[PDB]
């Protein structure tokens, strides 16, 4: 919501539309996978 | 063979074994309580 840039570098406003649902779900889908280093993850794709 | 069937059996391929599924609980940080501007009242310490 904040920073739509780390979703994608071409969106700048995070869209109600159906290919960024599917995009979220694969998202939080690979943020699941990461398992125990999910947190870290995704602190560190808050920095660069 | 004379029917047509091989003599040589086939190849059995092993099937995929089923993934073991994963979650994880991302956590968030917010900030503290900071201290708001102390007023003086009228009464003594015990009243207060």
């Amino acid at each position: 919501v904040t920073k739509p840039e780390k979703f994608q570098s071409e969106t700048t406003a995070l869209q109600h539309d159906l290919p960024t649902l599917q995009a979220l779900t694969r998202f939080h889908a690979v943020i699941m996978r990461c398992g125990s280093y999910a947190t870290e993850i995704l602190t560190a794709l808050e920095l660069g | 063979t004379i029917d047509g069937q091989p003599l040589s059996l086939s190849l059995y391929a092993t099937p995929a074994d089923p993934s073991m599924l994963l979650s994880a609980a991302i956590t968030a940080s917010q900030g503290g309580g900071d201290l708001p501007h102390a007023v003086m009242p009228m009464y003594r310490f015990p009243v207060i």
